[PDB]
Formats: structure tokens, sequence, C-alpha cells
């Protein structure tokens, strides 16, 4: 077992992060996010930056599907101010920003996520399968 | 059980001549046809009834009959649907089609009863309305209206 | 018959579509719609969700997958969640990742549960569910309790008293003593002089920041009949009662 | 039996020979006799209550809308999904998304005097959370960047922001006889109905 | 000539419709007046305007762009049919046909395998009903393709699974000519009716002297493709709203930017185009190979999506005569400045881009503590939502004496939810406090019991006829008329049922 | 504290109303009452 | 005296609806004072509140006054389990222990 760094973590393949209670487990979710947002990590970077409605993230509980998808709205519109002002007063926000290459554009992207955050993806696994079902019908054997 | 029934009698209604001039419903071109006007037609100041009905039994044989009509104060915007609005000889006309009378079948149509039912159902008021609908209507349409 | 659903038959359903021939055209759409996805509370698997998730993203390039759970935390196995699946999904990853410090709650409760499972030699009793100690986080290191004047230890363990107690005894006055424990941080806390602190920062407690945390339904009941005698109004947020059963 | 009617005439029409099953039918035409609506008392001068409308615009004075929770507005149909249009849009496609989006600001370019929005803050069930939805989001926050409270002419900008945002938002209460209500000031409820409760007025 | 009136506010575009209507009289009196609507609401609302200002409006014909469209190719060609031969509903049971027929053609495989698993039908009919659906949608937005699939050609560069799509097509044309009803339809038809018009004398039979659209701020291009061709012969106003004043549109080349270079004549005073001329073309505002990046107000950019891409179609038409009446909000209240900064399309949003500028915070516009302009309320319930409604829309009365609830409106995402509250806040509110209400778009039940009995009485050959099922057919008074079983006995149908033992299905046989 | 709930003075809205002329005849309150049929009968004996 | 006044109650009852007459009939009794008055009374009057706020939903899609207290007893038997017949909270103006 190794520690992770939120940045440093390679999102390739498949990956397990353990930890006890109250690390944070859901508080990093937030990070690998927006950085799943701007295709930031380098070499740990995912190949291509990726649009709100192209993650999928899967809760256990309706209630942290609410919680969890409103935190994500507030950091992503924190760190779009922070790019347009180049600095910010929170440490994980200041490594992003020392990570990431051209902030406008950035702002930009992270400008349109911001929008697409109504339909952004978040489910249960019961709410997962639903939705999923729905969408592609014919495959599914589903009327 | 209505199909045989019904094209007989359909013929009967558009042969019936129509009015003095004698007009055969058979007659009118699609070109002088109107079906089905709807209009809407502003009140202004409150409409009173009583403020109404002098002005209607003074003018009309009809209004004679039956209480003076009574509705609460109005104002505002009225509606209504033409049945069929046709010219002829360079004269307008207004029709309207009513049903009804679950009882009947003959003479208990007359130019007596007819008018008695109109004074019954109120359709007095009503002819005058669309009047004054057609009326502002043609007013607006033609050029050089006179009523 | 019907052509109706439901919740098990929803998952049932996806995995029996996926395990299919036609199937596999379906996980290819998927893998373009989610080429990646976060999971969370996987501590909690099922082996339908396991089934699913692997054939999907175990393999094919370009997709992400990220499972993140504490398999110290399983307890839905009641509701058809297994453990053992998951060590089997902790077998099948080559990558583990480990978070180091709890950022949650005070030093004092790092150090309080650290030293109740380290009691023991394997704990969970487990052999691949083994225990570590965790380090609470600076910005933590100030927070204390305090009632009536000097602080509060973090963890106070309530002994009873006797010699043999059965189940009944012990519900009665255990929710009893909650209850006058629990009025008694109330009038401290009205008068100010009870506070959660940290650092110089304060403020007086609350009936909203108490919780109490009981097992099942009549055990709740149990609870409130007591704390509401002592004239505590008291909620209980899991209740699934009905209006029209009053 | 002028809709079924109307759906055997329609599959008549088209030339369809196999023998048809009951369950077919009865489907069809649950579909067809909720499907109308009565729009017809729209603008007799009642106050109006009504869905939002694509292509429905009337200028108003006063504009209300309600049930701005997030997830609830806008409306969500996904396309079909076997959809090629979905696949590779031009300019004039239509969807249902965007048409919401677009009558938000329809309404908003529609009221003259006075704009009212509401939404859920908290489930009154369980206290739980609930959200705007991301428009009301996007125009709280224009308003907060574009000006500032005349009390606190230095401030800062998103001190100020939070300070304005915290003006505009009004938190009704849970309760319609919580005595909040009632003390006279700028919000206060007509319903006299609540009064003597709010009071406290009554006898056990 | 094709005319377009771009405004602010609709206000005064309906009055420039007065205006036209009043300087020119049809010489007919009995041909009706088109004007295009998409709602029933909008043309109400016209109507109720116009016939204020001329004392009275009728014969105004109030089509749907489609239908009328379509009632137009009858007028200038012949042989069409006056209902299409395509429709939402006929090709369903037309698809229901072909596709058993076309099942294993080594192209349809992927349906047989949803389909041939199992049946009463349904799975084919839901599948008839969407694809039905899908190839109006390609009818109207998409004919080109028709076009092609038709012939057994495929188009390049789209989306997989196109190719079942296409053969059913083929198919449903080919099957459609064997039935031998009317191979005429809206994709193949309103290519050869605007070459038709595109070649003509200007005075062809039958068509409507003048034609508005109005308050229609969304059609497919190829209506437009259409109209325009018709300008030729009879005028059309389009009416238009649009929030920015500038052009707030896209690009498409930056040698498509020269044609949009144009003006827009004003009546008012004097033609007027966008500002800064060529050089905010360059700018940040149209970037890359991009529409416009920075458009201005933050709002307009998120939100108004689809009226970008139809401002967009406006412009690009050749023949078209653009003029623009914008009526100049003046800022005052907080609402005021928002609808004032989407027209004139400036940012003043404050993002504290450099610290000198992200201390003081008076540069930022003041904001009076009295405002009631916009307002955000935040409730619990539903209920307790629309009374806190009903109370601010009290205390809107009192504090300006000409306000007419006519000119208050209440929005809703869905109004079957909010109906029964709505229903009792104002229906319980007291006299003097009470004020009249209507709901618009309920769905519509005149009678609930008639249609559901009969449903259930559909539903019989699976039905189980548990005890209370059967007599809840009883609780409809018709079907106890007809079986005359009063409400008093009914009163003992439902003792002896229970007290006689009658559970389970009606017969051994059942 | 004191409380108090505020009481509106004008009305809450006059009339205005889009009608028909059915939305006329309407209904009477009071000894007369408007209706298109005719209150008395006459039975028929014959047979 | 009383049956009169119920007898008005039913007036209300078939032309405004259900929720009308309730409020009514609580205005005038005073009970939803009376209640706030008596100890504990918040929540049976939050619990009479939320049933009136249920007599509308089913109040509306039955169109019979008759065919609701129909209605109101099957539900009385069967509670069942679902979402919206769950109890509210009984008061968000007191911290409460949250059990
Ligand atoms: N990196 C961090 N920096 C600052 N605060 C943090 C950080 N990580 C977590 N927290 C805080 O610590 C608490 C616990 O975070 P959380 O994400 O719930 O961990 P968790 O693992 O999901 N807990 P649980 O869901 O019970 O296992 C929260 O109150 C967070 O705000
Ligand atoms: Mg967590």
């Amino acid at each position: 077992a190794e520690t992770l760094d939120p940045l440093r973590l390679p999102l390739q393949g498949e990956r397990l992060i353990e930890a006890s209670a109250g690390t944070g487990k859901t508080f990093t979710i937030a990070a690998l996010y927006l950085r799943l947002l701007l295709g930031l990590g380098g070499s740990a970077a995912f190949p291509r930056p990726l649009t709100v409605e192209e993650l999928l993230v899967v809760t256990f509980t309706e209630a942290a599907t609410a919680e969890l998808r409103g935190r994500i709205r507030s950091n992503i519109h924190e760190l779009r101010i922070a790019c347009l002002r180049e600095t910010t007063d929170n440490p994980l926000y200041e490594r992003l920003l020392e990570e990431i290459d051209d902030k406008a554009q950035a702002a930009q992207w992270l400008l349109l996520a911001e929008r697409q955050m109504d339909e952004a993806a978040v489910f249960t696994i019961h709410g997962f399968c639903q939705r999923m079902l729905n969408l592609n019908a014919f495959e599914s054997g589903m009327l | 059980q209505w199909e045989p029934v019904l094209t007989e009698w359909i013929t009967a209604v558009l042969q019936a001549p129509l009015n003095e001039t004698g007009v055969s419903l058979s007659q009118l071109s699609a070109r002088n046809k109107q079906v089905e006007m709807e209009f809407y037609l502003p009140i202004s100041e409150p409409l009173i009834a009583s403020q109404l009905d002098t002005l209607i039994r003074q003018f009309d044989p009809l209004s004679a009959g039956c209480p003076p009509l009574e509705f609460m104060q109005v104002r505002g915007m009225l509606k209504g649907f033409i049945d069929l609005v046709f010219r002829h000889e360079g004269r307008y006309y207004l029709l309207a089609y009513k049903s009804n009378w679950l009882g009947e079948d003959s003479s208990a149509y007359t130019q007596q009863a007819m008018a008695a039912a109109m004074q019954a159902h109120r359709y007095d008021l009503q002819y005058q309305l669309y009047t004054l609908a057609l009326h502002r209507y043609l007013r607006h349409r033609i050029a050089d209206y006179d009523y | 018959r019907r052509g109706e659903l439901g919740f098990d038959d929803m998952l049932s359903r996806l995995d029996s579509a996926l395990r299919s021939e036609s199937g596999e055209v379906l996980a290819a759409a998927i893998r373009t719609r989610f080429p990646v996805a976060m999971i969370d509370e996987f501590q909690d698997t099922d082996p339908q969700q396991y089934r699913i998730f692997r054939r999907i993203w175990h393999h094919q390039p370009e997709t992400a997958l990220l499972l993140i759970g504490d398999p110290k935390q399983a307890i839905y196995a009641f509701r058809g969640a297994d453990i053992f699946t998951y060590m089997k999904a902790r077998s099948e990853v080559h990558a583990h990742y480990t978070l180091d410090t709890n950022w949650r709650s005070a030093p004092g409760m790092v150090n309080s549960v650290n030293k109740l499972f380290s009691q023991t030699d394997d704990a969970f009793m487990f052999r691949e569910i083994p225990f570590i100690p965790v380090k609470s986080a600076g910005k933590n290191q100030a927070l204390r309790f305090v009632f009536k004047g000097e602080t509060q230890p973090a963890m106070k363990m309530w002994l009873m008293e006797g010699e043999s107690c059965g189940v009944g005894d012990y519900q009665s006055t255990m929710a009893q003593v909650c209850a006058a424990q629990i009025r008694d941080w109330l009038q401290a806390g009205q008068r100010g002089e009870a506070l959660l602190m940290n650092g110089d920062d304060a403020r007086p407690v609350r009936a909203s920041d108490i919780s109490v945390l009981v097992r099942s339904r009549q055990e709740a009941a149990q609870v409130r009949d007591a704390l509401t005698l002592l004239e505590i109004p008291s909620v209980y947020l899991s209740n699934r009662d009905s209006v029209f059963e009053t | 039996e002028q809709q079924w009617q109307a759906i055997i005439a329609e599959g008549l029409g088209a030339q369809y020979g196999d023998a048809v099953p009951l369950s077919l039918l009865r489907d069809e035409l649950a579909q067809r006799l909720d499907q109308e609506r009565i729009s017809q008392r729209f603008l007799a001068g009642p106050v109006n209550i009504c869905t939002l409308m694509p292509m429905r615009s009337i200028p108003f004075k006063v504009v209300c809308l309600l049930g701005m929770n997030d997830g609830v507005y806008p409306r969500q149909l996904a396309p079909l999904g076997f959809d090629l249009m979905s696949q590779k849009p031009k300019r004039g496609d239509r969807s249902r998304r965007d048409d919401d989006r677009y009558l938000f600001l329809e309404a908003l370019i529609s009221a003259q005097q006075k704009l009212y929005i509401s939404y859920i803050g908290r489930s009154i069930q369980d206290n739980s959370e609930r959200f705007p939805s991301v428009l009301v989001q996007e125009l709280i926050d224009y308003i907060g960047q574009s000006h500032y409270l005349p009390g606190d002419e230095a401030l800062n900008c998103d001190e100020s922001e939070a300070r304005v945002k915290a003006h505009l938002t009004c938190l009704h209460t849970r309760m319609p006889f919580d005595p909040q209500n009632y003390q006279p000031g700028e919000r206060q409820s007509y319903a006299r109905e609540w009064l003597p409760a709010a009071s406290q007025a009554g006898k056990a | 000539m094709l005319r377009v009136y771009h405004s602010n506010r609709l206000d005064v575009l309906e009055a420039l419709m007065e205006f036209i209507v009043e300087r020119e009289r049809l010489d007919d009196p009995f041909e009706p007046e088109m004007i295009l609507v998409q709602s029933t609401g909008m043309a109400q609302w016209l109507q109720m305007t116009l016939s204020q200002k001329f004392g009275i409006a009728a014969n105004i014909d109030f089509p749907l762009p489609a239908s009328f469209i379509w009632d137009m190719f009858v007028r200038v060609l012949p042989e069409i049919p006056k209902e299409s031969a395509f429709n939402k509903q006929s090709m369903s049971w037309k698809l229901m046909t072909l596709l058993p027929q076309l099942l294993e053609r080594e192209d349809f495989t992927l349906l047989r395998h949803y389909l041939t698993d199992d049946s009463d039908k349904r799975k084919l009919f839901q599948l008839s009903s969407k694809a039905a659906d899908l190839f109006d949608q390609y009818l109207v937005y998409r004919p080109d393709w028709l076009a092609q699939w038709e012939t057994g050609h495929l188009v390049e560069g789209l989306g997989e699974a196109q190719a079942w799509q296409a053969p059913l097509w083929k198919a449903l044309v080919e099957y459609t000519h064997q039935l031998g009803q009317p191979r005429w339809h809206r994709a193949n038809l309103y290519q050869r009716f605007i070459e038709t018009l595109e070649s003509a004398t200007t005075c062809p039979p039958g068509l409507p002297s003048r034609v508005f659209i109005c308050g229609i701020s969304a059609l497919p291009p190829v209506y437009l493709q259409a109209l325009q061709a018709l300008g030729k012969h009879i005028e059309i106003h389009l009416l238009f709203t649009n929030p920015c004043r500038y052009y707030w549109g896209d690009i498409k080349d930056p040698a498509y930017l020269a044609k949009l270079l144009t003006r827009q004549r004003r009546h008012s005073f004097e033609d007027r185009e966008l500002p800064l001329f060529r050089d905010s073309e360059n700018a940040g505002q149209l970037f890359n190979s991009d529409g416009e990046q920075d458009v201005g107000n933050p709002l307009l950019a998120s939100w108004g999506k689809l009226g970008r891409d139809y401002i967009y179609l406006l412009s690009d038409l050749e023949s078209s005569q653009e003029l623009d009446a914008f009526v100049d909000v003046t800022p005052d209240n907080l609402l005021h400045n928002i609808q004032s900064d989407i027209l004139e399309l400036e940012n003043r949003a404050v993002a504290g881009v450099n610290i000198e500028e992200f201390s003081r915070s008076d540069n930022k516009r003041p904001l009076d503590p009295l405002d009631s302009s916009i307002t955000f309320h935040v409730c619990h319930s539903p209920q307790r939502e629309v009374e806190v409604l009903h109370d601010r829309l009290l205390a809107m009365l009192e504090e300006d004496p000409t306000l007419t609830p006519r000119d208050i409106i209440v929005m809703v995402a869905d109004i079957d939810s909010y109906s029964p509250f709505i229903q009792a806040v104002f229906g319980s509110a007291p006299a003097d406090r009470y004020l009249p209400y209507a709901i618009s778009d309920r769905r519509a039940r005149q009678s609930h019991p008639v249609l559901e009995a009969f449903i259930s009485l559909l539903s019989l050959p699976d039905s189980r006829f548990v005890s209370e099922d059967v007599l809840a057919l009883l609780d409809v008074p018709v079907l106890a008329a007809r079986f005359d079983i009063t409400e008093e006995g009914l009163r003992y149908l439902r003792q002896w049922v229970n007290e006689s033992g009658i559970r389970w299905g009606i017969d051994d046989d059942n | 504290a004191e409380l108090n709930a505020k009481t509106l003075q004008r009305l809450p809205g006059d009339n205005w109303r889009v009608t028909s002329y059915s939305g006329l005849q309407q209904r009477x309150x009071x000894x007369x009452x408007x209706x298109x049929x005719x209150x008395x009968x006459x039975x028929x004996x014959x047979x | 005296v009383v049956v009169e006044e119920f007898d008005g109650y039913r007036q209300i009852w078939r032309k405004r609806g259900v929720m009308p007459m309730l409020r009514a009939l609580m205005s005038a009794r005073n009970i939803a004072e009376n209640l706030l008055a008596t100890a504990g009374g918040e929540r049976r009057l939050t619990d009479i509140l939320h049933i009136s706020e249920l007599l509308q939903e089913a109040g509306t899609q039955l169109e019979s006054e008759h065919a609701l207290v129909r209605w109101l007893s099957q539900h009385i038997l069967e509670p069942d389990s679902n979402a919206s017949s769950q109890q509210m909270r009984l008061e968000s103006d007191k911290h409460l222990v949250q059990i």
C-alpha cells in the first residue's frame, strides 16, 4: 500500500483507495472531479479533458448525492474564481493552480462545467441502473 | 341507423330558400362563405343591465317579453362564434344554427313559437350582440361601409 | 406482464442484460457514456454490482475506475451487501492507496479509538482487515469540550453497577441515565458554561448538536419516552411510521 | 367512442392485417384519454397560474416562479438514444433542456415590474437540504457580483457579495403560526387566522 | 418581401402589427388574416390586444407553422392530399408491419435480438411508435438524409445505428407505395415547392395577401428556406423579440462576417448595427473557428443558447429586410438594471481580477434596500410556499395603486403537482382577502370515474376479480344505473359480499 | 412582543371578465330563476 | 347551533373543496390556538395540518365529497410505508435531539 496524493494519483484502469473513517474519502472526490474536468496531473492525468456529463459518480444514499452534488458545484465555482484571480487562500486550489498551465482557458472550461452542473452525473446504483436502462433500451432489452 | 335518415334531411336544409331574397344555401360559393367566425368585442366601461335593457326594450319589440335581463356589472372582453356569414347581392347576412327541442317534431316551430323560444332562451340579446360584432368588423374591413 | 419494475429488479435486469450475448454491445455504449467512474462507499458492494463494474471497466484502455471504500465500515450485509466480494475486488486490483490522517474529530478522539482497537490483535478477526493507527490533523489540535469549567475527556464509558444484568434492566437504566446526562449538558448549555471549543472559539451546547445512536426502532422509542419524560423535545430521524397510524 | 374509433381508424387506414391483442389497444387508449389539456381561462383575467410553455411569452408586470428546486427545473427528457440527430447537431435543432433554459430567460425579459422567484430550501419533513436550480444560482450570482448594498461602500468583492445575496434571499418559516411572520415590518403576513396562535393567546 | 421586425419587447411588436393592419386593408372582406403562433395562449393574447385597439378582431387564422406550410403546398402545387401520407400515428401502424417482415435481414440483427425474445406484441409497438417519432423529426429537421436513404445511399460521418434505420425508411417509402397511398410527403415536397416559386409569375393563385409570424422564436431551417422563397410574392412579417439589441449571434467563417456587417434600419430614427465595427470581430468575441466567446452579458451567453441559433438563421436570409425597434429601459430598480444589462450587452460582473480592484466594493452598482423588483424566497413545503406567495401578491397589490390581478402570472415546473395547493390557499382566503385565480394547463379531466371504470373493463381478461375491485365498478353510479342498483341498496352489497364469503375470482373456470 | 397582521384596504380587484353571451343569462337568485326550459308541464292522457 | 355551523361547513366543503373547510373549522373552534396552548399539542397540530394537506392531494383526483371519506378510512387501515405519508418533523423552531 502507498500513501495517496490526490494530485499524484494516475487515473487509468482500476484504482482502489482505502483508508479509515473520517479520513476524507468523500472529501477527495471533489479534487479528483476537478482534476478530471481539466485533464491534470500530467503523466498521472487522464488522456483527455472530460465533460461534466461524462463523469460518473455513484454514492450510497440519495441524500449523499445531493450533498456531493452541491459541494462539487461550490468547488468548481471557487476554483474558477481563483483561476480568474490567479491567487487563492486555500492550499489545495493553490496546488491545482500551480499545476494548471493556461489559467484563462481553464476558467473557460470551468465556467462551461458550472453551467452543465444541472445534468451532472451523480447517482446511486439503484438510481444508476434506473437511468441507464431507460437510456439505452434495445441492448438492455427493456420497454 | 342515421345515414339514410340524415342525407335526405340535409338536402332539405341546403335547398330551403331564405328571407325575402329567397336565397338557397346551395347557391353560395366558397368565395362568399365565411365559416365559424370567432370574435372578441371589447366592452369599456362597466356594462350595467338596466342601463341596457331599457335601450333594448325601447327599440326592440322582442324585448317586451320577460323581465329585464339581469347580469352583474361587467367590464371586459366578449366572445362568440358566428355560425355562418355570407354575402348575397352585395349584401351580408348573419346565420346561426339552433337545434334542441326534445319534445316536438311538427309545427311546434312557427312564426309564433320560434319568436317564443327566442324570448325564452334570450337569443334576442345574443343576435343583437353579434350584429354589433359583425357591424364593427365590416366597418373595419370594408372601405366606405354603411350599415 | 404488467411491464413494471422494482429496485432489486432494476439491478438484476442490468446484470442479466450485460450477461446476455447481446449485452456486450450494451457495455460498449457505457464505456462511451462514462469513460470514468468513481464509486464511493464501495466497502458496501454486491456480487452483482462488482460483476457489472468489472465487466464494464475491468478491461479496455482509456477508461478509468476509482473504487473508494473502507472495509472496516461495511455494516449493510443485512441488505444484501457482502464484505467478501469487496475483498475479492481488493484482490483483483493491483494498486492500493491509503489516506493517512483523520480530519474528522478531536485529537483526543483519535487516540481513544486507536487505543480501543489496539487492545487485541486482529480486532476485526478477518486476516484481510488489519487495523492501523491513524493520526489527527493540525486543524483539530485545539479542539476541546468543556463542561462546568475543566475539559471533559474525549470519551466517557458509563459502567453499570451490580452483577448480572438482563437486557430489559439495561435498556431502562441506560436510556434513563443517558437522558439525565443529556439534560445536564443542556442546562449547562443555556448558561454558557459548557462549550464546544476550537481553540478560544466556542458555542453553547444546543440540543441540536447532541445525537443518540441506537441500533433498532424499539430501542429508539425506549430512548425517547424517557428522554421526553425529562421535557427535552426529541426527533427520531429514521422513523418510517406513517401519519395515518396516529 | 371518439378516441377509440380514432385509434382503430388510424390502424385501418394504414392497412394493418394481423390479429391484435387487446392489451395493445387498452394501453393506447389510456394515453389518448388524458392527452387533452384545458387552457381556456388563461387570460380571462383571474391571476394566472400555469406551467412554463415554450414560445408562449406574454409581457406582464409581475411574474412569479415556483418550484425552482434543483433537478425539478429544468425538465428532463433524454433523447431516445438511438437518435442520430442528438449525435451530430446542426443549428436549428430543438432540445427540451435548451427550451427550458431559454424560457427562464423569456420570463425574465417579460416581467415589467416585479420578478418573484421561489424554491424549497429545506424539506419540511426531515429538515433535509434542498437546492435552487442552476439557473437561479447563476442569477443570484450575477446580482451579487454586479451590486452592493449602500451600507458598506468599501468592504470587499466577495463580502459585499454574500452580504447582498443574504439581503435578497428571504427564508420563510416552517409553520404558518410561527410568530416571526407577524412581527411588524416589511414582510408581514396578511393571514389573520393564525394570528392568535402566533400570539400564543389561547387557553389550554 | 420578407420583413423582419426586431424588438426589445412584444408590446411594441403587437402595436406594429396593429399599424400594418391599419395602413393597408385587404380588398376581399372574407379573406381571413394569417398570423402564425406556436401556442393558443399567444393567440388569445393577440386577439385581446387587437380587438381593444380596433374595437374588434375576427377572421384571424392561427395555425402552426408546420400546419400552415403544409396547407400551402396544397395551394402552390397540384395533386397533394389535404393531410399527408406520413404521420406520427399512421407511420406507427405501417412500421408495425414492416418490422416483422424485415427481421433477420442480416442488417436489422440488433433489432432481432431486441424483439424475437418474446412478446404479446407490446415491445414491437413501443419500438414502432418511437421510430415513427424519429422519422417525423428527420422529415422536418433532416430531409436531406431521407433523400439519401430513399435512394439507398448512406450518409458519411453519421453515427452508428443509422444502418438499421435507413433500410427501414426505404422499406417504408416502398411499402407505402405498394399500398398506393399518395407518395407525397413533407421531405421530398418542400424542395420542389421552393423550386417552383423560384421561377414563377409573381401571382400564383390562392395564396393569402400577407402573413405574420408572431411570438415564435424557433423555426427549423427548412421553413425559413421556404418562406424566403415565398417572399417573392406574399408579404410576410417576422415579429421577433430578442433581448439584445446588438448581434449576439455566432459567426460562420471570417468571410461570413462581411455579409453580417450589413445594417438594421430603424423606423423610429436611423439605421443601426453592432458596436465597434470590425474591431469587435477580431477582439475576443468571434474567436478561433468557434462562435462568439465573451458574448457580453454572462447571463445571456449561458441561457440564450436557443435564440442564438435562431437569430443566426434570420440573418442568413438574402432577400430579408430587417428593421429594429428597441425601447431602451432606464435603469432604476434592480430588475431594470438586469433587463438593461441584457439589452445593451454589457458585463456588469465584478470579478476581482486584481487586488486593487478587489478591495473597494463601490464600483459595483448601488442597490436600494427598498427594491422588491427581484426577490428570492426560500420556503419549506409546496404548501407553505404557495401560502407565502399569496401574501406577497396581496402586499404587491396594496403597494401600488394600479395593479390588476390580470397583470400577475404564476409559473410552475409541473402544474399538476402544485394544483391542489393553489386551489387550497386561494380557495380558503376570506372575502376581503379573496382574490380570483385561474389555472391553465391542468390536465383536463372532465369525467374521472367513467373513464377509469371503463379501462378496468378492458382489463377484465387478466383481472382476478377481487371483491373490492368488482365493487369499485359499482361505485360509479352509472354502471350501477345500468344494473339499477340504488345507492341505498349498495350498502347491502358491501356487507353481503363481505359476509357471504366472496373473495377470489369469479367462477370455477376462472 | 406585540404583534399584528396588516390588512388590505383596497378591494382585491374589481371586475374585468372575458365572457360570452352565455356568461350573461347565467342564473337568477331570488324570485325569478332563468332556465332554457319551461317549468310548467302538462300530462297527456290520450293513449 | 352546532348542527347549524356544521351544516355551513358542508357548504364550504361542497363549494370550495376540503382544506378551506377544515380551515374554517379550525378558526371558528379556535383549536389551532388551543392546541399550541396545550403542552405537546404542537406535535398534534402538525399532524392535523399534514393530514389536511394530504386530503387535498387525494381530494382533487376524487370527484365525490363522499368518496373522500371513503378514501380516508382505507388509509387509516393500511398505513403502508410510503414516503409522503411519513410523519413530518414536529418543530424546527427549537434545536432537537436527533436520535
Ligand atoms: N484534505 C482535507 N483538508 C481539510 N479538511 C478535510 C480534508 N479531508 C477531510 N476533511 C474534513 O474531515 C471530515 C471528514 O471527511 P469525509 O470526506 O467525510 O471523510 P470520509 O472518509 O468520507 N468519512 P466517512 O464517510 O464516515 O468514512 C469532513 O468534516 C471534512 O471537511
Ligand atoms: Mg464519506
